[PDB]
């Protein structure tokens, strides 16, 4: 049961912090790998940070990479994502994007506008 | 225009060799009676292959009989081949009138050998000799001065058979005078010529040139053929025949065997005569109609439609992995439909994708680049061939693949799939590795985070509906077929055809296969259903698998052959019996009819009669019952006489064709319980038979290893290596010879010593003429024994037979002296008594000799001595008549002739298996040794050595059990005579059908005949009798006979002949008084 339905994305002000999640519908979550996206308006997907499947291993990814936060929560079915230290070119639909099973996971899409 | 080749065709087939023999075989025959297309001229419009040419070119197929027939020298070669032009290669054969020259010469089309040049041209038929392959030179074929010397037409028949690249050639030549149609009579065809030519012939013409004639009124253009010579085609047809070879060596006459019944017959029974009887001849079961049966219902299914139209697929390196199992499968519409743009098949064959089985099956599927197609197979490398997925070099299913811009690729861009670089952990084949590989060690020089810090081999691919190969995604999707690690389980949509009814049909019922008529069976099988059995795989009963209903298999439903001859010498018609067909079967492969046009073959004939061993297919039923004949089956027989209603009859039931009556054993004879009226003998007939036993057989013995080896070294090695059965084989027989010389002293020299033939021949009346030996004439056998060592068959059928390792060691006691005991037992017979085996012999008159002989029935010497006179006389006719059965009637003596002849068959059959390779690569020795090296000559002379044991030891078997029952033949003939030559036995029916007088020896070329002299009565008459008489107060019984009355005076008479007496005390036993008895009478005693 892999409805991934993709939460936490919501309009943030450049510099700041907010928490984003998703959920497959009522699944486990371990195995099911995690991975996040940016895609500007004006442009296409790329690629900022993602994790393992222990969860503990947080791989993000090759630019700066202390900005986000993550943390797969296989106590409370979500993701945990926290981004800081922002800049105004991440105004972008996000997708939780669990790998395993379905590769190309999606089916909510979060929204992440970054104001002025 | 349709004629019949009577009697044509037949030629000698080898350059072998026999002399008065039957031979047979089986050669490209023109078949009897057959039509045969007259060929004559144009008939103006009456072309169809050529052009103002009279006879058109035919096919060849295989043999054609030829014959020409002019008043004069008319008709030029032939043309043979293919194409009869330059184009491939013919054969052309001319007569010149000089010579004969042959030639395979691939000559220029010529439309007609006479193109119009009528006699001035200079052998227009020669258009070009390019190519000329083949030439020969011999005398002429000719023709003519028989057409007109002796003013007859004369003949030039042909054969032109292309045998194994020889092309066998025949001819003859001969007058006629009934000049319209190929006459009956017979003839053969002997060859001139082989030819090693190998060509293949499909077409060939007759060739003549126009000289002038007449027809057309030109004055030059004369010349025509319409109205001219004319000649006869057939074609020969794979049949065997039955040949008859004279004394010189000559082809006298031939049979056919498929053309009648009869001839079939004929060519079973190797002769030109058969006797009335029926033959068992060939069976013929039947051709089981069209195929597998099972049923339009129930299946299962796989959902491949779930995954192939599945529209969504995932990352070629996070590819699905898909197991499917336990269903039924289909690969026609995906390895057909147009939905895939690829399909290739590694080690599986698409086509017999379906009849495949597989116990598992996985679905590997995923979006490709365009490009990147090529590196899904075995033996790939690239990117994706080495770190997305990667094929080993095995039995891989399939790789599909189809184009989906349409659903794959989105305007808007699609980066969503992906390809890596060249950074995963290398793809051991089979390996889902979908980790993030993000970092190696970072530290690395390589990859790191030194020199490389912003790498991830994952590179997501974009791409678009209109973007080009390379940027075009191809959705691929492979089936891995895991078989054979377990049972089976998956396999494609069987199940598939419709079941049929009351018809022979080979039928296959989910693995069952095998062959019957499928019927409306009655039980319940259980779940336990699957199909029935009586006995050890009877599957008798079976269900359908797919909507469960039973039914019955019972056989392919029958074929016979039995058929009925009432005699060649006698009649001509045939009638056969089909044993246990109800011929509403039209019984031969229903209505068979495939064969040569004869009503009896095209069975359908309206004289047809069902019985219990099948119906008659020639069959007249009558409901008149009279005596069996030749004996058809439970019950009925056949041959009544040739008038019952019409003249055209025979004695062969209804001409033509034959009845089949019940068999009715006669009438009927009773006489009623009497009240106590005799009725007795009269007047009778003293009479004589026969009968006749084998007492031995011919002495044989075969050396086994000359029989097996006869001088090849090798094989009596490898003989006296397989143990002692030769020892054993020649010692039963030895034993069997031997015990056949002690049959032959127990059957005659039972008497110690000869008593002569006395000089003075004047028995008392009782003539012999014909039982004892000549007088002084040759070899000193009887005349009856004359007849005798001559009416048995002096053919044979011609046993002198030793050729390799047989023989036939004489027997001890030769014809004369088997003949000089005989008439010793004679002698002593009639001169001596009953006594010249019970000690020294002693002597006796012969009228004396058979009185008390006759008190040997219970009849005293005033009987014979009274009628001394007519009884002896009536000996002497009897015995006389003897003489003219034994003489007249064929097949009288037939179980002698039966013993030689199962002897000959026995040897027979030996030495044709001895011509037989039974598995070896030839039946002949010595070449199979020198043909090959020692070890495989060894072991295929081996199994030669085997199958010629295996029949020598059937052939030793069956001569004990024959044997056998011949000691018990000959016991009995030396018991025999014992009693009723030696004495006069009593065992009823066994001297002779009645009260038995005498017997006589007689000698026999293998065997014994005696003479039952026997007394059987007539003439009865009925009287009154009373089984006492009360004479005062007092019953009477009789000593020496019964009291009968005439109605009024009582007379004593005895049991087996009318010879009354007054009633007197001497002859009467007096006990009691009348008793507790039926039947006491008046008029008492003096």
């Amino acid at each position: 049961e892999v409805q991934l339905v993709e939460s936490g994305g919501g309009q943030v002000e450049t510099g700041g912090s907010l928490r984003l999640s998703c959920q497959a519908s009522g699944s486990t979550f371990s195995d099911y790998v995690m991975a996040w996206f940016r895609q500007r308006p004006g442009k296409e997907r790329e690629f900022v940070a993602t994790i393992s499947r222990n969860g503990g291993t947080t791989t993000y990814g090759s630019s700066v990479k202390g900005r986000f936060t993550i943390s797969r929560d296989n106590a409370k079915s979500t993701v945990y994502l926290q981004m800081n230290s922002l800049k105004p070119e991440d105004t972008a639909v996000y997708y939780c994007y669990a790998v395993g099973g379905d590769g190309d996971s999606w089916g909510q899409g979060t929204q992440v506008t970054v104001s002025s | 225009a349709y004629t019949n080749s009577f009697t044509r065709g037949v030629y000698y087939p080898d350059k072998v060799f026999r002399s008065s023999v039957l031979h047979s075989t089986q050669d490209l025959f023109l078949p009897f009676f057959s039509n045969v297309t007259w060929f004559h001229a144009i008939h103006v419009s009456g072309t169809n292959g050529t052009k103002r040419f009279d006879n058109p070119v035919l096919p060849f197929n295989d043999g054609v009989y030829f014959a020409s027939t002019e008043k004069s020298n008319i008709i030029r070669g032939w043309i043979f081949g293919t194409t009869l032009d330059s184009k491939t290669q013919s054969l052309l054969i001319v007569n010149n009138a000089t010579n004969v020259v042959i030639k395979v010469c691939e000559f220029q089309f010529c439309n007609d050998p006479f193109l119009g040049s009528w006699m001035e041209s200079e052998f227009r038929v020669y258009s070009s000799a390019n190519n000329c392959t083949f030439e020969y030179v011999s005398q002429p074929f000719l023709m003519d001065l028989e057409g007109k010397q002796g003013n007859f037409k004369n003949l030039r028949e042909f054969v032109f058979k292309n045998i194994d690249g020889y092309f066998k050639i025949y001819s003859k030549h001969t007058p006629i005078n009934l000049v319209r149609d190929l006459p009956q009579g017979f003839s053969a065809l002997e060859p001139l010529v082989d030819l090693p030519i190998g060509i293949n012939i499909t077409r060939f013409q007759t060739l003549l040139a126009l000289h002038r004639s007449y027809l057309t009124p030109g004055d030059s253009s004369s010349g025509w053929t319409a109205g001219a010579a004319a000649y006869y085609v057939g074609y020969l047809q794979p049949r065997t025949f039955l040949l008859k070879y004279n004394e010189n060596g000559t082809i006298t006459d031939a049979v056919d065997c498929a053309l009648d019944p009869l001839s079939e017959t004929k060519c079973t029974l190797k002769s030109f005569t058969v006797e009335k009887g029926i033959y068992q001849t060939s069976n013929f079961r039947v051709q089981p109609t069209e195929s597998i049966v099972r049923f339009p219902n129930i299946t299962n299914l796989c959902p491949f439609g779930e995954v192939f139209n599945a529209t969504r697929f995932a990352s070629v390196y996070a590819w699905n992995r898909k197991r499917i199992s336990n269903c039924v499968a289909d690969y026609s519409v995906l390895y057909n439909s147009a939905s895939f743009s690829t399909f290739k098949c590694y080690g599986v064959s698409p086509t017999k994708l379906n009849d495949l089985c597989f116990t598992n099956v996985y679905a590997d599927s995923f979006v490709i680049r365009g490009d990147e197609v090529r590196q899904i197979a075995p033996g790939q490398t690239g990117k994706i061939a080495d770190y997305n997925y990667k094929l080993p070099d095995d039995f891989t299913g399939c790789v599909i693949a189809w184009n989906s811009n349409n659903l794959d690729s989105k305007v808007g861009g699609n980066y969503n799939y992906l390809y890596r670089l060249f950074r995963k952990s290398n793809l051991k084949p089979f390996e889902r590795d979908i980790s993030t590989e993000i970092y190696q060690a970072g530290s690395t020089p390589c990859n790191g985070v030194e020199g490389f810090n912003c790498y991830f081999p994952l590179q997501s691919y974009g791409f678009q509906p209109t973007n080009g190969v390379g940027y075009q995604p191809y959705r691929v999707v492979v089936l891995s077929f895991e078989l054979l690690h377990a049972p089976a389980t998956v396999c494609g949509p069987k199940k598939s055809t419709n079941l049929v009814k009351n018809k022979c049909v080979n039928f296959n019922f989910n693995g069952l296969t095998g062959t019957g008529v499928l019927t409306e069976s009655n039980k319940k099988f259980l779940p336990f259903q699957q199909f029935g059995r009586d006995i050890a795989d009877t599957t008798d009963a079976v269900r359908d698998p797919q909507t469960l209903e039973i039914l019955d298999i019972t056989p392919c439903s029958f074929g016979g052959v039995s058929v009925i001859t009432p005699g060649t010498n006698t009649s001509n018609q045939v009638a056969v019996l089909y044993q246990d067909v109800n011929c509403t079967e039209v019984p031969v492969a229903i209505h068979a009819d495939q064969l040569t046009p004869t009503w009896r073959v095209y069975s359908t004939g309206s004289n047809v009669f069902q019985t219990r061993a099948g119906c008659l297919i020639g069959a007249e039923h009558v409901n008149n019952s009279y005596e069996c004949d030749i004996p058809i089956g439970a019950g009925i027989c056949a041959s009544y006489q040739t008038q019952t209603n019409s003249p055209r009859r025979a004695r062969s039931v209804a001409s033509q064709s034959i009845i089949a009556y019940t068999m009715s054993l006669g009438a009927e004879n009773s006489v009623a319980y009497s009240n106590n009226s005799i009725a007795i003998p009269t007047n009778f007939t003293i009479s004589v038979t026969t009968e006749i036993l084998p007492v031995s057989m011919t002495k044989t013995s075969v050396d086994c290893t000359m029989y097996i080896c006869g001088d090849s070294t090798e094989c009596s090695n490898l003989l006296l290596q397989y143990g002692s059965f030769c020892t054993q084989l020649n010692r039963a027989l030895t034993g069997i010879a031997v015990e056949q010389d002690k049959n032959t002293q127990e059957v005659f020299a039972q008497v110690k010593q000869i008593y002569k033939t006395p000089p003075i021949k004047d028995f008392g009346g009782f003539n012999f003429s014909q039982i004892l030996p000549d007088p002084s004439k040759p070899s000193k056998r009887s005349f009856i024994e004359d007849l005798l060592f001559n009416k048995v068959t002096l053919a044979d059928a011609g046993f002198i037979q030793k050729f390799n390792g047989l023989t036939v060691l004489p027997p001890l006691l030769t014809d004369e002296m088997i003949a000089q005991y005989t008439s010793a037992l004679l002698a002593g017979t009639i001169t001596s008594g009953w006594t010249f085996g019970a000690g020294a012999a002693l002597q006796i008159p012969f009228a004396m000799q058979m009185a008390y002989r006759f008190n040997g029935i219970g009849v005293t010497q005033n009987v014979l001595y009274e009628n001394q006179k007519l009884i002896a006389n009536q000996f002497n006719s009897a015995i006389g008549k003897i003489q003219d059965s034994l003489s007249s009637t064929a097949s009288a003596l037939g179980k002698l002739q039966d013993v030689v002849n199962q002897n000959a068959q026995a040897l027979n059959t030996l030495v044709k298996q001895l011509s037989s390779n039974f598995g070896a690569i030839s039946s002949v020795l010595n070449d199979i040794l020198s043909r090959l090296d020692k070890v495989e000559a060894e072991v295929q002379i081996d199994r030669l050595i085997t199958g010629r044991l295996q029949s020598l030891q059937t052939y030793v078997t069956q001569q004990l059990i024959r044997a056998a029952e011949i000691r018990a033949s000959a016991n009995l003939a030396a018991t025999k005579m014992s009693e009723c030559v030696l004495g006069q036995s009593k065992r009823v029916d066994f001297c002779g059908k009645g009260y038995h007088l005498m017997s006589f020896p007689q000698s026999a070329p293998h065997g014994v005949v005696f003479l039952h002299v026997t007394y059987v009565p007539a003439q009865e008459k009925n009287f009154t009798t009373a089984p006492a008489i009360c004479h005062d107060g007092k019953a009477h019984f009789p000593r020496e006979g019964v009291f009968v009355s005439n109605g009024t005076h009582w007379f004593v008479t005895q049991r087996n002949f009318y010879e009354p007496q007054i009633i007197t005390t001497d002859n009467t036993f007096v006990s009691g008084n009348c008793d507790v008895v039926i039947g006491i009478v008046n008029n008492t005693v003096y």
